[PDB]
RNA sequence: UUGGCACCUCGAUGUCGGCUCAUCGCAUCCUGGGGCUGUAGUCGGUCCCAAGGGUUGGGCUGUUCGCCCAUUAAAGCGGUACGCGAGCUGGGUUCAGAACGUCGUGAGACAGUUCGGUCCCUAUCCGUCGUGGGCGUAGGAAAUUUGAGAGGAGCUGUCCUUAGUACGAGAGGACCGGGAUGGACAUACCUCUGGUGUACCAGUUGUCGUGCCAACGGCAUAGCUGGGUAGCUAUGUGUGGACGGGAUAAGUGCUGAAAGCAUCUAAGCAUGAAGCCCCCCUCAAGAUGAGAUUUCCCAACUUCGGUUAUAAGAUCCCUCAAAGAUGAUGAGGUUAAUAGGUUCGAGGUGGAAGCAUGGUGACAUGUGGAGCUGACGAAUACUAAUCGAUCGAAGACUUAAU
């Protein structure tokens, strides 16, 4: 089981052995260090803590999360390592195989592994119950009044209220997903990206994180 | 529709806690020391950046 | 881009008649979101002056609106030919920047953000 | 993208010139059918002396679509017209002749005999 | 460009041996098909009526009409199953999309060589 | 269901069908597990367990029904004011017009028919879906988290092989097991195929301007037309319901007496479903039972009660977008690439203007994949993120241990 953090790029095509197109998506997982190690003893579970992406020291009127504040510099100190933009834990991985302040490098997943990709999907903002929950419209002509709404929301007397999970307009996306089953396509060490085979949750720039497949 | 009841002067007030204005965002203008909107020019004397504009 | 409460046509419209007015009087009052868009508008109309071809006064002429100003010479210039003259001339050796904007605080019939975009 | 109520030129000589799909066959609910795809047809429009007649229903297969197929290497081909062939239970076609060029996925479907009279296979 | 890690990875997919096309210009494509164990390839012959797209993700469209029916092949342009393209004739045409061919036939649908 | 009764409602409890959205029961339509069979096999019949999920589109009719066409694994039956009109419709029915048949001397009338015929309401409370602020969680903070709970998902076809084997006179043709590939549905995403793309590019009509030419601008749906970036998208592209575990139902037993036999049950011991509890996905410590880990901050005064601004930290305000109704979230705020500009690209368009050349000319060609270009990549402090201000600890008691 191997775990790694990653921001999405894009997406872009690659030509299979056989000659298939192969739609993927570019991860780049540079400066992924093990910041701490979880234990049964300590904490009451065991997990490897990683820190992606380095960001700029603690400075004394830093106005911005760019900037480590001091206890985020002193946990990161700890591993002897630079303050990291996101902090993920993944407990799938042996603890043993890791150490504080390791490392963790892109060639850890070899091509033809299949792993779960989970991230942020993108927000949509308010929407309405067609778009949000796949509702059918009302006629559109026929002296219709009724379009976009989301129809009947209970029965009468019997109930006299609107059952909980009832599916109604809010806000949409920006909500954790984890897509399952998909493949490394490719690893460049020299440039730090996985290749994963399909397509991930999350705007370009949003954090991927990528794990061995849970189901095998 | 309309109110099944009316709204009792507690219910209201209850209702009114966030219906408030907040200070205008002000500090003290350098040049002249009358108090002005930051990232704004100073009315009083015309200055921003330590310059009259 | 900024609507600025206003269809297409209307919103083309007004940006032209605000970037002709800042570069004939070199400082204008208006609302900070109408400030915002014409600082785009203006300063690739001075780029255009810059570059000084007639591609490039053809290209402005089609935003510039026809306006005539009068110097203190009394010699009537107009606003393309202020723009491909005077103004070309200040920021030959300035790179991007021709305009700032100075908030001036909200205004009493709206509450609308009054600022000064300014050349220079 | 061939679905219910859609009209399609028949690529035969089986006598029907025009048919009106009645159905898409292959599951509950199924909407749409593709090159290769069988579905049920009434014709509407015959030659006349031909040995299918007007207002039978038949099965046939779907040979070209104006919507086009994808292949798995990421190339596509798409037809100017949706056309059928009347078929009999063993796939085989009721005419003795195709008409027009077929795609290939008519091999996948083991629909051999089309495949082999048509002039070109695409 | 566009993002360069897009274009560092997929560098190696892009193939040099293609040749320089047009929209309206006509097009031998030779394609390697198989049919059932058997490998082959068949020329696809047609006026390039779209080409779009960039790098590994570029595609092009090529149109002929076969037995009075019109039938459109659209390829990954660095797609390996292109052995290779050649250009029979070269078109004169004054824009990049020649959609409204897709209506014409026979005389009408003629294009002038360079 | 048709009724009986007349108990809430006549200072109004809108009534058929459809549409939208469902939700529940199980007397189960399909799929799963069984018993018996007048069960050879393949199929069936009947009964038991089982409500997890699934349970299609049309023709006719206002219809509900129902019949029919074509499907499907199946086209389940019921409750929810014959669910749902402050969610929709308004075809039927149930106003005023008119007509037919019929009845009436007549005015008129008819669970007979025919045609036409106004569906109001800005949501106060609960309820529901989203989204913030306060205080608490015995110091003040930044990150990472455990999971008590809660929600979600849960469906199936066909084909190949085992095997033309079992079975069977033949016809036909298994189980069990192992693969492959679909339908429907869910979800993420825009590389591809397409859609849109009102500050992208080009062609073009009428008319009015920029004095004229040329070149442009206004107005005509964006005047119209052909393309089209980003973004947002489905019909497009990936992925999923896998493999399993524990306890069970109807069942099937082993051992076994009461009851020397027998007996699945009483003691004891196994096996056994799409179901139950998990496994998978998501939320989750206001879980007031307020949990855990790592890191940061730690002083003076004092009436000795405690206070104080400050620390770590976080905001105001400002530049913003991957975020967004607003809050909020996230990227930045000069020790700075946050945005604009600028410069260079990608993608898009398809050959600018000017000039030259050929043509009587409309035009063509060259200069020259030209010129132009919103949102996308990169670089660059030229412009704006100024100067500032505000909030924010000093850690209660008891007992035990050390
Ligand atoms: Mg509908
Ligand atoms: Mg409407
Ligand atoms: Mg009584
Ligand atoms: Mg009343
Ligand atoms: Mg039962
Ligand atoms: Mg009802
Ligand atoms: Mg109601
Ligand atoms: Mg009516
Ligand atoms: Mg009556
Ligand atoms: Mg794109
Ligand atoms: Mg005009
Ligand atoms: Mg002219
Ligand atoms: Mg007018
Ligand atoms: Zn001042």
């Amino acid at each position: 089981t191997k775990g790694i953090l990653g921001r999405k790029i894009g997406m872009t095509q690659v030509f299979g052995e056989n000659g298939e197109l192969i739609p993927v998506t570019v991860v780049e997982a540079k400066e992924n260090v093990v910041l701490q190690k979880k234990t049964v003893e300590v904490d009451g579970y065991n997990a490897i803590q990683v820190g992606f992406e380095d960001k700029k020291a603690y400075k004394k009127d830093a106005k911005s999360n760019k900037y480590a504040n001091k206890p985020a510099e002193g946990h990161a100190k700890k591993a002897d390592a630079a303050p990291k933009r996101f902090i993920r834990e993944f407990r799938n991985v042996d603890v043993d195989a890791y150490e504080v302040g390791q490392e963790v490098s892109v060639d850890t997943f070899v091509a033809g592994d299949v792993i779960d990709v989970t991230g942020v999907s993108k927000g949509k903002g308010f929407q309405g119950a067609i778009k949000r929950h796949g509702q059918s419209r009302g006629p559109m002509s026929h002296g219709s009044h009724f379009h976009r709404a989301p129809g009947s929301v209970g029965m009468a007397s019997d109930a006299s209220r609107v059952f909980k999970g009832q599916k109604m307009p809010g806000r949409m996306g920006g909500n954790t997903v984890t897509v399952q089953n998909l493949e490394v396509v490719q690893v460049d060490t020299e440039n730090k990206v996985i290749l994963v085979k399909g397509n991930v949750p999350g705007p370009k720039k949003g954090l991927v994180e990528i794990r061995t497949s849970i189901k095998k | 529709a309309v109110p099944k009841r009316r709204t009792s002067k507690t219910r209201k007030n209850k209702r009114r806690t966030h219906f408030k204005i907040s200070v205008p965002g002000m500090t003290e203008c350098p040049n002249c020391g009358e108090y002005k909107l930051s990232h704004r020019v100073c009315k009083n004397c015309g200055s921003y950046n330590g310059e009259e504009v | 881009y900024r609507k600025l409460g206003r269809t297409s046509d209307q919103r083309k419209a007004m940006l032209r008649d605000l970037a002709t007015s800042l570069i004939i009087s070199e400082r204008i009052e208006t609302t900070e979101a109408r400030a915002k868009e014409v600082r785009s508008v203006v300063e690739k109309l001075i780029t255009l002056g810059k570059k000084g071809d007639l591609a490039s006064r053809r290209n402005a002429a089609k935003t510039l609106r026809n306006v005539e100003i009068l110097n203190e010479d009394e010699t009537t210039q107009t606003a393309l030919q202020k723009l491909f003259g005077e103004i070309a001339e200040r920021y030959t050796e300035r790179q991007g920047g021709y305009t700032r904007i100075l908030k001036q605080g909200p205004r009493r019939g709206d509450g609308a953000e009054s600022v000064i975009i300014e050349l220079v | 993208m061939i679905q219910q109520e859609t009209r399609l030129k028949v690529a035969d000589n089986s006598g029907a010139r025009e048919v009106l799909t009645i159905k898409v066959l292959g599951g509950s609910g199924r909407k749409t059918a593709n090159i290769g795809d069988v579905i049920v047809c009434t014709v509407k429009n015959a030659t006349p002396g031909g040995v299918v007649k007007k207002g039978d229903v038949v099965k046939a297969v779907i040979v070209r679509t104006k919507s086009g197929v994808r292949r798995n290497d990421g190339s596509y081909i798409k037809f100017d017209e949706n056309a059928c062939v009347i078929i009999r239970d063993d796939k085989g076609p009721r005419g003795t002749r195709i008409f027009g060029p077929v795609a290939r996925e008519l091999r996948e479907g083991n629909f051999m005999k089309i495949v082999s009279l048509a002039p070109e296979v695409l | 460009t566009n993002h360069k890690l897009i274009e560092a990875v997929t560098k190696s997919q892009l193939r040099t041996d293609l040749p320089s096309f047009r929209p309206g210009d006509t097009l031998r494509v030779h394609v390697r098909i198989i049919e059932g164990t058997r490998e082959r390839i068949q020329v696809f012959e047609g006026v390039v009526i779209k080409r779009r797209g960039g790098g590994v993700s570029e595609t092009f469209t090529v149109r002929k009409i076969s037995s009075g029916v019109g039938v459109e092949r659209t390829f990954p342009l660095h797609t390996p199953k292109i052995e290779k393209i050649e250009v029979k004739r070269r078109g004169k045409v004054r824009r990049a999309k020649l959609y409204y061919l897709r209506s014409l036939r026979g005389k009408a649908a003629r294009i002038q060589e360079i």
